[PDB]
RNA sequence: GUAUAUUUAAUUUUUAUAAUUAAUAAUAAUUAAUAUAAGUACGCAAGGAUUGAUUAUUGAAAAAAGAAAGAAGAAUAUAAUUUA
């Protein structure tokens, strides 16, 4: 799931799993912007950890917005810049 | 040509696996060290009772944490060999060491801390060891409860462990807050810092004075909800005193 | 990461090391599979203070910065911490997330220049004035020479009113020079180790120390 | 729908947000009790300033119609006499923090 | 420098698969039939009085036969004599007779091994123009199948 | 991929315009068809009747191409082009 | 339902490797891998008997092996008998007779 | 390979320079993963030891087979050394010359082709054009 | 012993899904008949051998005094004297032939 | 025929193997698992390599023909 | 539901090659030359010894169990191999012939008139191989001395190689077992029968090629 | 009793839906599926105010004829937009027509269109014409803002160069130092 | 967008002959 | 035609081992397709049967003598994978 500084609004992806379930909503995190302990909101889910019954692993699919977060820090335009810098596959 | 009996057919509790060619559906990667199915075929984890499988989830998480937590833990029922193969996996990943494996553990654990503390000490302690990580005793005492058969699922060389050497099990502390009992040729051991404050801080909280009157409202509760053998909050007594907290404090400085 | 196999064999980068880190030499025939390569991961690097405050420093010297040209001008520099072109490329990414370093396309050449958010320039020039001051203070040998610092201060002044491009440009061949004697003798290792925070995330805690071959 | 994406635009609270009717800055790091409105702009309410700023009571629909800068309720600005509620007036019955308005965004 | 066919990578590969020597040393066989065989049919026929008889090779065309045979007949009645005179004339390798009950009184079809002669009345092969289909549909091309799915 | 699917779909379709259309042939043609048609079939056919043969390519030029519309007499132009050049498909 | 002693009539057998000492039978029992199975030797079938001059005679009472053969002087491919074809045509097409058309 | 029990034996040596054809592109430098039976914890070992290569793998001893498989933790790591024993000879002479007999000049003939089919194919499809433009100009002609 | 499945072809294009029987050492382990009446002999076979602490009692006690090597199963086949064959006999697979009829139990 | 390679069941020679293969004749299309070693059904790979995108589009052939029927 | 998502392979990224040449005529001539190609990781043992104790035990003497073994066959020093030391399966309920099942005491051809075998005798074992250039006649007479003084010397047990062997090394076993003869006689490869003058050819070109 | 709180791996959107609590930033739709009185979800405040009224009335300008959806989905293309749902805008447009500001007008057509009031329009009219001065006045104040910000960037660009040339000078010497002892 | 569909059968004999492999591509 | 008693099904857990006799599931399943015979018998003639094989219909079955309160799994498919 997607979570989000309050203050800042710097987000970061991190799936949770079972044993973090009343810490979905919410959370507290130390955020890069803010070099100070901030709370974290929920915005959008990314994967359930581990996979559902007799189905793939991608089958509960991560949000449109979290699918769009992930294409704009990791697209094509995104990538042209540090590509150049180290080629994303190797060293 | 096709099989008698055809497609997936479920079998009796203990009865023996046949090659015929059938379609497999798995749920998902059995192979994968903390994912494994439970169920009463051969292949499949026992599968302890449980409301629902992500309570029995729950339950081998709780069971997995508080092994990690003290290595030896005592289950009842079918549960027990559930736990011991689950720590045995626990100590796979400790030892392979890769973050993937250590984010999965976290995944799986409710303790951080306890991850770390797995992933610190487990792959020194079971670096000579092939297998078999857990054993699983079987204790002549039954639950009084429901009558049920107990398992002591305790670490293996536990020499080698380093926050856990020198303890004893034979029978519990004095209080259940208080560091566990010391072999008396182990008494200078001296744990890891990191262990010894976490474990310090948790058992503030019992020092505290609410805790005390938490007990006896636990007291009064129980003593309503039917409990028998439950004495009156006005006979019951703190389980944490201040001259029993400088004894301890004492016994505590002298074990190191 | 290894020179043999993650970059053809004579590719080598003059950063901080690895501490513990084995450099193990690879056999020239050694070649991946396709698959294995695909499936092949990565240790993951430090994004952080100390490496963020590096890349920011580098981009406040040479505010104009190519990839070719930033990737040189950081091995120039003495300063250096990080380990490799992925963690430099990782350092970046971090530094663009946070709203530090933006990518623009030149229009006179088609490489990706690099610029600094004006509303975080301020934040890069309070970062280098105090690690500048906290160098000088720590620097115990500094100062011993009163009639040296007084000639390099004549020096900046004289650069200062006069045209100071060839000045920096020999005073980034001498850096490039020192860098080199220096690592001739020390290195700045690098000592990691992985925890789990209360999120349930898996981090890094990173620590660099200064380590003389001899 | 719940938790209304907020990826385009970060919806964020900043340190000098004013409050509309009373003209004084918002310190959300010490509480959420004050009163946030996207609706994408952004407007912000003391809990007590929520109140209309003519006849000082609550909002019956739990609507306000801005005159001048300040939040005036319907009745006081269609121009219908203001009758005196019952059930409450010195409130707004809206929830803090955008709780009460997280229901309408972009997404 | 794109392909015309809809999927250019299929198509590339089915390419180099045909121009490698792959495909025909897999689809190679040795089971064709015989133009003699197909002449003797012929002769047959012309003694019988059989009109308008011909044969069209689909050996490289796909099919289930290779050397069709065409030819019309008068009625019924010739038609089952002359189905009688080329089981006859197959006598040799022949393994089974056709029905002494003509079923379909228009239409009699004898199949010979690789070779398949169909005799019909002139309605009838006016009305069904197998060898028109046969002789213009186009031989079987590896990269006939690199277009879209119908 | 459903995005680059449509997006090569408006090229095929852009090409296929470029192309020319098939186009009806004219008397001239038709008659250079038949007579190289005929000439190909009395060269080459040993087992059907070369009479037949003449009376059903006579018989599908004075009809099926009358019948039919523009584009067809087109494709079966090409079609007898083809024949000839692969020895009538088998005869 | 379950555990019983079931008796297969006249299976046929398709490969006997005396190196291993495995014989293939060309059919899946609804048995566990390790049961007992009990082989023995049909005696007659559409009223006929299996042993005979037109199909052959056993190794009675018993197959003996000779003196100078020494199994452990033969690779697994060369202890293998495989048995002539159970059926007569194609199953997946019909017999000549019943078939269109046949190549040969 | 992975199913050997016990020891290795002759068949199974069969069994892999048999299958060393089905893995043409295999170099004698090839990364030691693609080795039978060569699990996680084995080539993590093997890389510890610095052994990078089926070359190395099968240039090791008896002793350190031994010390991996009984003091390193490594399984099967004799299955692993008796694979890489058994094909390096094999992939050595791969490496001097790729393909014997495999007739380059047969292969250089079938690349030619390829490509002149290819130009053929579009010479074709140009004709088409042209004389679906050359009956357009004639029904102009006759138009006119 | 049933040792596995697995499948094989025909000379046509014929697939069996075979299963494939494992035989153990077998021998004969013993010969009977009630009291010599027509027809009831009876030939009891081996079929593994197998360590002495395995059995129960009896049953050792029982493999003892047939003298024949301890075996863990032991069937037993209704025969006609003709067909008898000394006891500790040793049975190769070959005992039956490629094509012929088995009854399987 | 000629097709692609859905899935295969092993990834090493063996007896319990068999392909899947996803064969579009002119207006046909049969998605069929075929065994090894059977002397009748002589399925070879004529490529040394294969594409995974070409394995997708193909499957998604695959599936919409499968809908629409 | 397809078992790979799109992602299975990275995009744009090609895959490398899983057979020789897509011609079945030349395949097939590949593999009939791989086929008939000799063993090249195939190496007879001249004796495989063993011993009571545990490889964890065993690898400390194992480089002294070679240079005795060298002493004890009449060797130069170093002429001798060992190969890896395996430790034989700790089976619960024993089943003789299996590879990892562990020697017993006796065999039926040394005690015909025994109504059991001796217990067990090695739980790990060793190969000891000589250079590849000597012959098999050589290489069974080494065995079957080393074998008999080894005997000698457990029985007189009951400062020479043997007795330094038998007593502290700790070796109480040894045996010479047959040949692997697993090898396939491949006289037809793909359905082609392998003519002799062919198969001469092949076995000449695979010499070249190694010399 | 349902299937995916059965499923032994909890999903993440399954999760969400449970999380129901009376909290911050808790999810609204199961809050607004359970009673009014269980919950405490009031009415949603909005803004029918001045700005949003001089909003929709220079869009109505804009686009002098529109229909309620075509003026909300313009709205959903502008970005900045203070407007949101549509049932705002139907409310402004009500008060509008309340007070005689925006007037709905019946056609053949089932639907009705949403005109403006020919007494309040030329108010608009001028209203727009200060809008666009305001903007035209802004944009030479950008102007000004980006010379001085292009000249201050010069300065900058002057003392950070010099700041560069100290900083490396004393790099320099601090690694000179540091060979000596070595 | 991945499978065309078409309508042979409605077509007369003729066209469907000659023009499959044409409508085909 | 709204679990008690009778009744029936199954079990009473490795029994080295079915069957001398009691009881007990299958006394012509027709039918359909194709071929052989045969283009025969027969019939004035057109015409033309009887008829054991193949396929289709897909399943194939035996009660009575040995030692007993844990999980018939030391449970992650090996009756120990090295193990300290
Ligand atoms: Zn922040
Ligand atoms: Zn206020
Ligand atoms: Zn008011």
């Amino acid at each position: 799931a997607l979570f989000s500084c309050f203050r800042c609004g710097y987000m970061y992806e991190f799936a949770v799993s079972n044993s973090y379930c009343r810490k979905l909503t919410l959370r507290n995190d130390h955020c890069p912007r803010c070099d100070q302990l901030t709370l974290f909101r929920f915005m959008s889910v990314s994967g359930m950890v581990g996979n559902m019954p007799f189905k793939p692993i991608g089958v509960p699919g991560p949000s449109y917005a979290t699918l769009w977060w992930r294409k704009t820090r990791e697209g094509k335009e995104a990538s042209a810049p540090l590509d150049a810098v180290c080629k994303s596959d190797r060293w | 040509r096709a099989p008698p009996v055809i497609g997936c057919t479920r079998k009796a509790r203990w009865a023996g696996i046949d090659d015929n060619p059938t379609i497999t559906y798995k749920p998902w990667d059995t192979t994968e060290p903390l994912m494994a199915d439970y169920g009463w075929t051969r292949g499949k984890l026992p599968k302890f009772r449980a409301r629902s499988p992500f309570h029995r989830q729950q339950i081998a998480r709780r069971m997995v944490t508080e092994m990690i937590r003290k290595d030896y833990c005592i289950v009842g029922g079918a549960r027990a060999p559930a736990l011991r193969i689950l720590a045995d996996h626990v100590v796979e990943l400790a030892k392979a060491g890769d973050t993937d494996s250590r984010q999965q553990l976290a995944y799986f654990l409710h303790d951080p801390l306890m991850v770390d503390k797995a992933f610190d000490e487990y792959p020194r302690r079971f670096k000579d060891m092939n297998a078999k990580y857990a054993m699983m005793t079987r204790l002549k005492s039954r639950r009084r409860t429901d009558a049920v058969a107990m398992y002591f699922v305790e670490y293996k060389n536990r020499d080698m462990s380093d926050n856990h050497k020198g303890e004893d099990y034979s029978a519990g502390p004095e209080r259940f807050f208080l560091p566990p009992r010391i072999v008396e040729t182990e008494k200078g051991i001296q744990r890891p810092p990191h262990m010894q404050m976490a474990f310090d801080r948790w058992a503030s909280k019992f020092k505290t004075e609410e805790f005390h009157h938490w007990w006896r409202l636990r007291h009064a509760k129980l003593r309503y909800w039917g409990v028998r053998n439950v004495p009156h909050p006005s006979d019951v007594d703190p389980l944490w005193t201040e001259k029993e907290e400088e004894e301890w404090h004492n016994e505590m400085l002298a074990n190191t | 990461w290894q020179s043999g196999v993650h970059t053809p064999h004579g590719v080598v980068y003059r950063g901080a090391k690895m501490k513990n880190w084995p450099e193990q030499r690879i056999p020239e025939n050694f070649k991946f599979t396709e698959e294995q390569r695909f499936r092949t991961k990565a240790i993951p690097r430090d994004v952080g203070t100390i490496p963020r405050n590096f890349v920011l420093g580098v981009l406040y010297r040479h505010q104009p910065c190519e990839v070719g040209g930033l990737w040189e001008h950081c091995t120039n520099d003495p300063e250096i911490v990080l380990d490799s072109k992925r963690h430099l490329r990782e350092v970046l990414k971090q530094a663009r997330e946070e709203g530090f370093v933006t990518f623009e396309r030149d229009a006179i050449s088609n490489e990706w220049l690099c610029f600094l958010t004006r509303e975080r320039y301020e934040e890069v020039q309070r970062i280098v004035t105090a690690k500048s001051e906290a160098v000088d203070t720590h620097s115990g040998l500094r100062g011993a020479a009163a009639t040296e610092t007084s000639t390099y201060a004549e020096k900046f002044r004289e650069m200062n009113v006069e045209a100071k491009e060839a000045h920096a440009r020999r005073l980034e061949e001498e850096v490039a020079n020192t860098t080199r004697y220096l690592r001739r003798f020390q290195q700045r290792e690098i000592d990691y180790l992985p925890y789990t925070d209360l999120n349930g995330k898996v981090n890094f805690m990173w620590w660099y120390e200064t380590r003389d071959v001899q | 729908p719940a938790y209304n994406e907020d990826v385009d635009r970060p919806m964020v609270v900043p340190p000098d947000a004013i409050c509309f009717n009373c003209d004084k800055p918002i310190d959300a790091g010490d509480v959420n009790s004050y009163v946030w409105i996207p609706a994408g702009q952004g407007y912000f309410f003391h809990f007590g300033c929520f109140k209309c700023n003519r006849c000082k009571y609550r909002l019956g629909h739990n609507k306000f119609y801005s005159k001048d800068g300040k939040a005036w309720c319907i009745p006081c600005a269609l121009g219908r006499d203001v009758r005196v509620p019952t059930r409450r007036w010195h409130t707004s019955y809206v929830n803090t923090h955008r709780t009460g308005s997280r229901l309408t965004g972009h997404f | 420098q794109p392909l015309p066919y809809d999927d250019e990578r299929f198509a590339d590969m089915l390419l180099e698969m045909e121009v490698e020597g792959s495909l025909d040393e897999t689809w190679q066989d040795g089971r064709k039939a015989y133009i003699e065989d197909v002449k003797e049919i012929l002769e047959v026929l012309r003694s019988l009085k059989v009109r308008d008889i011909c044969a069209i090779d689909v050996s490289n065309k796909t099919s289930n036969f290779d050397y069709m045979l065409f030819g019309t007949c008068e009625g019924p009645r010739h038609i089952h004599l002359a189905a009688w005179a080329v089981q006859e004339a197959d006598a040799l390798k022949r393994v089974c007779k056709i029905r002494r009950k003509q079923v379909d009184h228009t239409w009699e079809v004898v199949p010979v091994g690789r070779i398949i002669v169909n005799l019909m009345q002139e309605s009838l092969r006016e009305e069904l123009s197998l060898e028109r289909k046969w002789a213009v549909t186009k031989c079987m091309d590896p990269l006939s199948v690199a277009n879209a799915p119908v | 991929r459903a995005a680059a699917r449509r997006m090569q779909l408006e090229r095929r379709r852009l090409e296929a315009s470029t192309h020319p259309p098939p186009v009806d042939p004219t008397a001239q043609q038709a008659c250079v068809l038949y007579r190289r048609l005929l000439k190909a079939g009395h060269q080459q056919l040993l087992v059907t009747d070369k009479s037949y043969y003449a009376r059903k390519v006579r018989h599908e030029f004075e009809v099926t191409a009358r019948q039919t519309s523009a584009r067809v007499r087109g494709i079966m132009y090409e079609r007898g082009q083809w024949l000839v050049e692969n020895k009538l498909g088998g005869i | 339902t379950g555990a019983a002693a079931e008796t297969y009539q006249g299976v046929p057998v398709w490969r006997i490797d005396y190196k291993n000492s495995l014989i293939y039978l060309p059919t899946l029992l609804d048995a566990d891998v390790g049961t007992y199975v009990r082989f023995s030797d049909t005696i007659n079938t559409k009223g006929l008997t299996l042993w005979n001059e037109h199909r052959g005679l056993p190794a009675f009472p018993t197959f003996i092996p000779p003196e100078d053969e020494d199994l452990s002087k033969l690779a697994t491919d060369e202890c293998q008998l495989k048995s002539p074809p159970l059926y007569m045509y194609f199953r997946d097409e019909f017999p000549a007779t019943q078939l269109v058309s046949q190549a040969d | 390979g992975i199913a050997t029990g016990g020891r290795v034996t002759n068949e199974d040596r069969r069994w892999w320079l048999v299958h060393l054809e089905c893995a043409p592109d295999v170099t004698p430098g090839t990364f030691i993963a693609w080795l039978d039976c060569c699990g996680t914890h084995t080539c993590k070992k093997l890389i510890e030891r610095n052994i990078w290569t089926i070359e190395q793998v099968a240039a090791l001893d008896s002793d350190q087979v031994d010390e991996l498989k009984y003091r390193e933790g490594c399984l099967k790591m004799d299955v692993v050394w008796e694979h890489a024993r058994t094909i390096i000879t094999p992939l050595r002479q791969r490496e001097v010359t790729g393909g014997v007999e495999s007739e380059l000049q047969g292969r250089i003939m079938e690349l030619r082709k390829k490509r002149e089919l290819e130009r053929r194919r579009e010479e074709i499809l140009k004709e088409r054009a042209n004389v679906s433009e050359q009956r357009e100009e004639t029904l102009r002609k006759l138009r006119e | 012993v049933k040792a596995f499945t697995c499948k094989d072809y025909d000379e046509l294009g014929n697939q069996f899904d075979c299963t494939a029987f494992w035989f153990p050492d077998n021998q004969v382990v013993k010969h009977s008949t009630r009291n010599g009446e027509v027809g009831t002999d009876k030939v009891y076979v081996g079929a593994m051998n197998v360590p002495v602490e395995f059995h129960k009692p009896h049953v050792a006690a029982f493999y003892k005094a047939a003298g024949v090597p301890v075996k863990h199963v032991c069937a037993g086949f209704p025969i006609t004297p003709d067909a008898y064959a000394p006891v500790g006999t040793k049975l190769d697979v070959r005992h039956f032939k490629p094509g012929q009829e088995v009854t399987i139990t | 025929l000629i097709g692609t390679v859905m899935d295969a069941h092993t990834e090493e020679t063996s007896i319990k193997g068999g392909l899947k293969v996803y064969a579009r004749n002119e207006e046909t299309n049969m998605m069929l698992w075929i065994p090894p070693g059977n002397p009748k059904l002589r399925h070879e790979v004529t490529s040394t390599k294969g594409s995974f995108q070409h394995y997708l589009d193909e499957r998604d052939k695959w599936d919409e023909a499968w809908i629409t029927g | 539901y397809w078992p790979y998502n799109e992602d299975f392979v990275p995009e744009g990224a090609e895959t490398s090659r899983f057979q020789s040449s897509g011609s079945p005529g030349t395949r097939r001539r590949v593999l009939q030359e791989y086929a008939l190609s000799p063993l090249f990781g195939a190496r007879v043992p001249c004796c495989v010894v063993g011993t009571l104790r545990t490889a964890k035990e065993i690898i400390v003497l194992k480089r002294d169990i070679q240079s005795l073994l060298c002493e004890l066959m009449e060797l130069p020093q170093g002429s001798v191999t060992l190969g890896p030391l395996q430790q034989l399966r700790e089976m619960m309920l024993y089943r003789h012939g299996t590879p990892l099942s562990p020697r017993l005491g006796d065999e039926r051809q040394l005690n015909m008139d025994a109504y059991a075998r001796r217990p067990i005798a090695a739980r790990t074992m060793m190969d000891v191989f000589l250079a590849e250039d000597m012959s098999l006649d050589e290489i069974v007479n080494f065995g079957r001395l080393s074998l008999g003084k080894l005997q000698i010397a457990l029985n007189n047990l009951r400062v020479e190689p043997a007795q330094l062997l038998v007593d502290r090394m700790g070796i109480s076993y040894c045996e010479i077992p047959s040949l692997d003869e697993s090898d396939y006689v491949f006289a037809e490869v793909g359905g082609v029968a392998v003519t002799d003058e062919e198969a001469e050819r092949v076995a000449q070109r695979w010499a070249e090629r190694c010399e | 009793k349902e299937y995916r709180l059965t499923v032994p791996y909890r999903s993440e959107v399954t999760m969400l839906r449970l999380a129901n609590h009376k909290a911050i930033n808790s999810n609204i739709r199961e809050l607004f599926k359970k009673p009014l009185v269980m919950n405490n979800i009031k009415a949603i405040p909005r803004d029918l105010g001045e700005i949003p009224r001089d909003y929709v009335l220079r869009l109505l300008f804009f686009h002098q004829p529109i229909r309620l959806v075509d003026l909300w989905t313009i709205c959903k293309e502008h970005d900045d937009v203070p407007l949101d749902s549509a049932k705002h805008l139907r409310l402004v447009l009500k008060i509008a027509k309340l007070q005689r500001w925006v007037y709905a007008e019946k056609n053949q057509t089932n639907n009705l269109y949403y005109y403006y009031v020919h007494q309040s329009r030329i108010q608009e009219v001028q209203q727009m014409v200060r809008a666009s001065e305001v903007r035209k006045k802004e944009q030479e104040s950008v102007r000004e803002i980006e010379a001085e910000k292009l000249r201050m960037e010069e300065q900058e660009r002057r003392k950070v160069a010099l700041d560069e040339n100290i900083v490396a000078l004393q790099n320099a010497l601090v690694s000179n130092i540091a060979q000596i002892q070595e | 967008a991945a499978a065309a569909a078409a309508a042979a059968a409605a077509a007369a004999a003729a066209a469907a002959a000659a023009a499959a492999a044409a409508a085909a591509a």
